[PDB]
RNA sequence: UAUCUACUUUAUUCCUCCCUGUACGAAAGGACAAGAGAAAUAAGG
RNA sequence: CAGCUG
RNA sequence: CCUCCGCAUAAGCCUGCGUCAGAUCACUGACAAUUAACAGCCCAAUAUCUACAAUCAACCAACAAGUCAUUAUUACCCUCACUGUCAACCCAACAGGCAUGCUCAUAAGGAAAGGUUAAAAAAAGUAAAAGGAA
């Protein structure tokens, strides 16, 4: 099971503030974690 | 004529005086090296 | 089926138990009395007393350096073994060394044991005596034997 | 396989209540004569037994005192001496050490 | 990875030989039984 | 085929 | 007695066997630590230059055709900041995996046995008469 292989530029780079909100769908997805009110929006 | 083994510590012994007789033997193996480039090879080879 | 099989088989192999058993006979050559799990304790009493018949074989004895070079591991014992033990029990032929049984060891519950060699400077074991001779039983007895002795 | 059912606890109490289950009731048990603790016979008193395994705690500590270093066997018999004692005439030719008690009832 | 039931020390045969190449048959043929053997299996050591 | 091997 | 392991860097992890104290096969609280030279973090424009692999490179040998470069003018004077540095560590599993440099049996790292007995069955290893795939 080992899947997650780490790097900290893949997970930045694929899940960081930038790229949410580079697109509209990423920043709908900020939104809805803003709403449920968590406590990470994002890596 | 009392043939006693000398009294060292052991080569092979997770001990302390044992690890110093390891010390020695390989001390030994730059004694007997010929060559100054064999020396240096041996006095320098484990980079810790 | 084991009739007949008369040695402990121990350690992890054969050769594992006699290095078990001359760590014992090292320790017990160095210390002269040793508290160790009982098995172990007579396995290496066999080998201890067998040691000294070899000490009595003199120093310059070939066979015998050999076997003390083998059986003690330190080898400044190996003087002690030709000049205090062998020296010591030159009158007796066989019983070098007493065991006994401790109270079990207190971590797993292991039947105990001390040997030691007989007549070291150690403070001596308290051992098993018997009973008086001025007991009630041991002097009705020391009366029939007064009696059969009447009898001639 | 695996049970068919579950055993119930009168079936359970008759399995782990019977007495080959049961602590055996032993008498082994005396009073060392010296001590006054109970011992168990065919082994030694524990406390008796203790005394003497502080007492040669001591004495092999003084051993390593004496000897220096490890590789130091004697080829001498050696005595145990306590305060106030002269070597004595058959303890000569031994190496010899001084303790800082007095000498025990037991020790002799 | 065993919970329950049940359970865990109830002498044959072949070949040879003899009797006998007799009995029986009338010639061909040809016994049994019992005995000795040698084997083999099973059972128990 | 020959060889070896519980 | 083992050592097919080690020691470093990388990635990862983020205080995870330092000291003091306490509760708990036999973690909690307090305090303290990793000091830059190694490594990250670079670059003034505008033009204009960059045909001839590497391979002990010498020839020789090739094809799949290759990893490395400036000049012209203009501007330019202050200087050593910031960050990483610990550990017995990571991804899994409730076996395995892991880049690189050195050491190639070790100067480094470790322990297969709680105690006993020595039944069956099972696993693995060794030995086996005669035979040799029956
Ligand atoms: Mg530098
Ligand atoms: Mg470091
Ligand atoms: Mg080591
Ligand atoms: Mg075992
Ligand atoms: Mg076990
Ligand atoms: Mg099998
Ligand atoms: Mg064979
Ligand atoms: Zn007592």
């Amino acid at each position: 099971g080992n899947e997650y292989q780490p790097s900290n530029i893949k997970r930045k780079n694929k899940h960081g503030w930038v790229r949410r909100l580079s697109t509209p769908a990423g920043v709908q997805v900020i939104l809805r974690r803003m709403l449920k009110g968590r406590k990470s929006l994002s890596h | 004529v009392a043939r006693y083994p000398p009294i060292v510590a052991s080569m092979t012994a997770d001990s302390k005086a044992a690890r110093l007789r390891r010390i020695e033997r390989w001390q030994a193996t730059v004694h007997a090296a010929e060559s100054v480039d064999e020396k240096l090879r041996i006095l320098t080879k484990m980079q810790f | 089926i084991s009739h007949g099989r008369v040695f402990r088989r121990m350690g992890l192999g054969p050769e594992s138990r006699i290095h078990l058993l001359r760590n014992l006979l090292t320790g017990l050559v160095r210390h002269e009395r040793i508290e160790a799990p009982w098995a172990r304790v007579d396995e290496m009493r066999g080998y201890a007393e067998k040691l000294i018949d070899y000490g009595k074989l003199g120093d310059t004895n070939e066979r015998a350096m050999r076997m003390a070079d083998f059986w003690l591991t330190e080898k400044d014992l190996i003087p002690k073994l030709f000049q205090v033990l062998a020296p010591r029990y030159k009158d007796q032929t066989g019983g070098y060394t007493r065991m006994l049984q401790i109270p079990n060891r207190s971590l797993d519950r292991a039947k105990m044991a001390v040997i030691e060699y007989k007549g070291n400077c150690l403070p001596p074991l308290p051992l098993p005596r018997r009973d008086s001779h001025l007991t009630l039983l041991n002097q009705l007895l020391q009366g029939l034997r007064q009696d059969l002795r009447q009898s001639q | 396989a695996a049970p068919k059912n579950r055993r119930t606890i009168e079936v359970n109490r008759c399995r782990r209540r019977n007495p080959q289950k049961l602590i055996k009731v032993k008498n082994n048990i005396d009073v060392c004569p010296e001590c006054g603790h109970l011992k168990q016979k065919h082994v030694l008193c524990a406390y008796c037994y203790e005394k003497v395994c502080k007492e040669t705690a001591e004495i092999r500590r003084q051993i390593g005192k004496q000897e220096g270093g490890p590789f130091k066997a004697p080829t001498i018999e050696t005595v145990v001496l306590y305060t106030g004692e002269t070597p004595s005439e058959q303890d000569q030719g031994k190496r010899i050490i001084e303790r800082d008690r007095k000498r025990p009832s037991w020790f002799t």
